[PDB]
């Protein structure tokens, strides 16, 4: 009762949302700073870091 | 179809803007004296207009009659 499986599907899943955390971390950076009037979400995302 | 942020609009728009400087003596001397100057009023004739429609040796279509 304290201990539980974390199957193939959690551990991914969870891999990929601390894989987000770096992406939205650059697009907050990004949006932060401003020249908002051009902006595109092509630049700010990154696919590297996922 | 502009790509977005692909600035070729905004490239194209400063560059008729350029053409479109007041500066351009092509229309603004037309627009000088469309501002200082104005035109000629030409007057109708009920009578002898009628003289030269007789002159007219045809029946005017109804889409000419109007232009």
């Amino acid at each position: 009762g304290n201990r539980r499986i974390r199957s193939v599907g959690e551990m991914a899943e969870n891999q990929f949302r601390v894989g987000l955390v770096r992406v939205e971390r650059a697009v907050k950076e990004r949006l932060s700073l401003g020249d908002l009037d051009t902006l595109m979400p092509q630049d700010m995302i990154n696919a590297k870091p996922i | 179809l502009h790509k977005l942020g692909g600035d070729a609009w905004s490239r194209a728009r400063q560059k008729a803007a350029e053409k479109v400087r007041d500066v351009a003596a092509e229309l603004l001397d037309i627009y000088a004296q469309r501002a200082a100057k104005e035109g000629f009023a030409f007057k109708h004739d009920r009578e002898q207009y009628q003289l030269f429609c007789d002159s007219f040796p045809f029946e005017t279509t109804p889409d000419q009659a109007q232009a």
